């Protein structure tokens, strides 16, 4: 998957796709279907990119209490450690807090992990580019 | 104790809403279908809707009717496709379908195009472009730059939050002055690491 | 692991290793010490191997009833196909009777798998080449 | 109906004597030391004698103290070693150790050594050699040719049933003579492709 166009996230924990709701919230859903899960990566510099929805223009940040929201401006907050593990899945660092590992995660259920409450040893930080449609 | 015929139904729907398995190749997978039912339901599973049978694929696979499962282990783009459990009693025959999705990653530098930028000659005062086209898993970092003034290297033009795919891939020079002449390069940089092609501008009078 | 040194061959099925008994017998063995299943392979053209036995000189053969032998020297029941499926196992097809798919293959149990027997569903046929010691 | 006290023991001895587990980078691997006893024995795995926690490896593993397993999906080389179930009650504790070996494997044409042959030099009548070294997954075939009479190609020496490493990796020209002046090729072939590098054998007079 090129990195080009627009793409899915999947997340490995319950196969819920990163979605930014138009209220400004972060989840995932399963509907492939759901215009909330299209991103258009892009980068500043090496490993370090942007993730933004194309659908309402708002980026992914996490704020200081390792809470994942849709931003309306690129802020330092908005930045993320791009890692591919050859494990063949992408992990997404908060370059803010990158001291403490706060990773971008998915429960179960669909709802956001907390930085805090995430670490390396859990699916829920594990993510599939995907693309839009039948792959 | 004993409950009535009829029949089946699905014993645990938590274990069956993941829908998509989309895992890297060479990972194992395992679709459930956890049934009930009396008389004890029959577990059956086709690969896009046709009978699956075991030589269908390398390695085969394990049914565990016990479990309710289908487990396949080192899986390859071949099996890319719907997996359908039908589950039946001489009462009824329920289904669900998964829909496995095998990718394929590529852990390298980006992939310059072959031979592009391509040098180019112009008449001092014409216009030229430079073209660049990338190839990258990791989220590249791709910018234009001169060797020049001989200290090294400048940038020209550089890939941003929010610049478009367009505006990169073609680096234009226009009204090009003899300071124009010289080495254009495509620098383009992942996690993995970096890579670059270079280009000639030949100017030339009239 | 490169081609030179002799190499253990490992059956995805019951993790034996391929062995050729001193009386011309073949089985699976899980003894990583046992001495009958050190085997040099080597080859006369592309993607064609002959596997034989370090310790007693016997090479592996397959007869037409499909069973497997060790023999003393290399004849056309000796050649085996290689295989590599990306799948990252290797299978080997007796050469003589490939038309029909006959496979080296070992049971759970440790004993052979008859050319006959086998075919591409199965994990008997998987194998995986190891060094003969730590790894 | 309800047992007896006592101190732990292996229920199924059939699914645990496979103790190597050798798989593929990639794949998923279960070990399993299904226990009995009463009261409910507990289970827990040691990695290489020690606590095996969550975070200790990227995507954590499950435990099954419902299946007496442990599963990592995703295996790399950094698991490799000596698993370790610890089963036990308050009347004793058994255990059984896996050893898990992961596999990379290089699906790829025979790889020669850098500059390797090498061009030599000598008097006519001299002595030379050129050395072959090859890396390789798939068992290759390996020879040594010469670009000559101008029709093209003449085997000097090639690998066989029971040729030794020795022998192949070294080409011997003994006397040499003015027609042994040219190119010579060490050509490597495999079932994914084949390689070749060459070397010039410059003849002297003198």
């Amino acid at each position: 998957g090129n990195y080009k166009k627009p793409k899915l996230l999947y997340c490995s924990n319950g196969g819920h796709f990163l979605r930014i709701l138009p209220d400004g919230t972060v989840d995932g859903t399963r509907d492939r279907s759901d215009q909330h899960i299209q991103l258009q990566l892009s980068a500043e510099s090496v490993g370090e990119v942007y993730i933004k929805s194309t659908e309402t223009g708002q980026y992914l940040a996490m704020d200081t209490d390792g809470l994942l929201y849709g931003s309306q401006t690129p802020n330092e907050e908005c930045l993320f450690l791009e890692r591919l593990e050859e494990n063949h899945y992408n992990t997404y660092i908060s370059k803010k807090h990158a001291e403490k590992n706060w990773f971008v995660g998915l429960k179960k259920n669909g709802s956001c992990k907390r930085g805090p409450r995430t670490h390396y040893g859990q699916k829920a930080i594990l993510f599939l580019p995907l693309p839009v449609s039948s792959d | 104790t004993l409950e009535p015929e009829g029949a089946p139904y699905w014993t645990n729907t938590e274990k069956m809403e993941k829908r998509l398995h989309a895992v890297p190749a060479a990972n194992t997978v395992k679709f459930r279908c956890p049934a009930g039912g009396n008389p004890m339901p029959t577990m059956r599973w086709l690969k896009n809707g046709k009978e699956f049978k075991q030589e269908h694929r390398i390695g085969g696979y394990k049914v565990r009717n016990q479990h309710w499962s289908l487990i396949m282990e080192s899986v390859v783009p071949s099996d890319k496709g719907n997996y359908t459990c039908v589950v039946e009693n001489e009462y009824g025959s329920i289904n669900h379908t998964y829909h496995l999705d095998v990718v394929e990653r590529s852990p390298h530098r980006p992939i310059l195009q072959a031979g592009l930028p391509a040098n180019a000659s112009t008449v001092v005062g014409g216009d030229v472009e430079f073209v660049c086209k990338v190839y990258s898993d990791a989220q590249p970092h791709i910018q234009w730059i001169k060797h020049v003034e001989k200290p090294y290297l400048k940038v020209l033009k550089a890939a941003g939050v929010n610049t478009t795919d367009k505006e990169i891939e073609v680096l234009y020079i226009r009204n090009v002055t003899f300071e124009d002449a010289g080495e254009y390069t495509c620098l383009a940089g992942n996690s993995i690491g970096i890579s670059f092609h270079s280009a000639w501008l030949t100017v030339l009078p009239a």
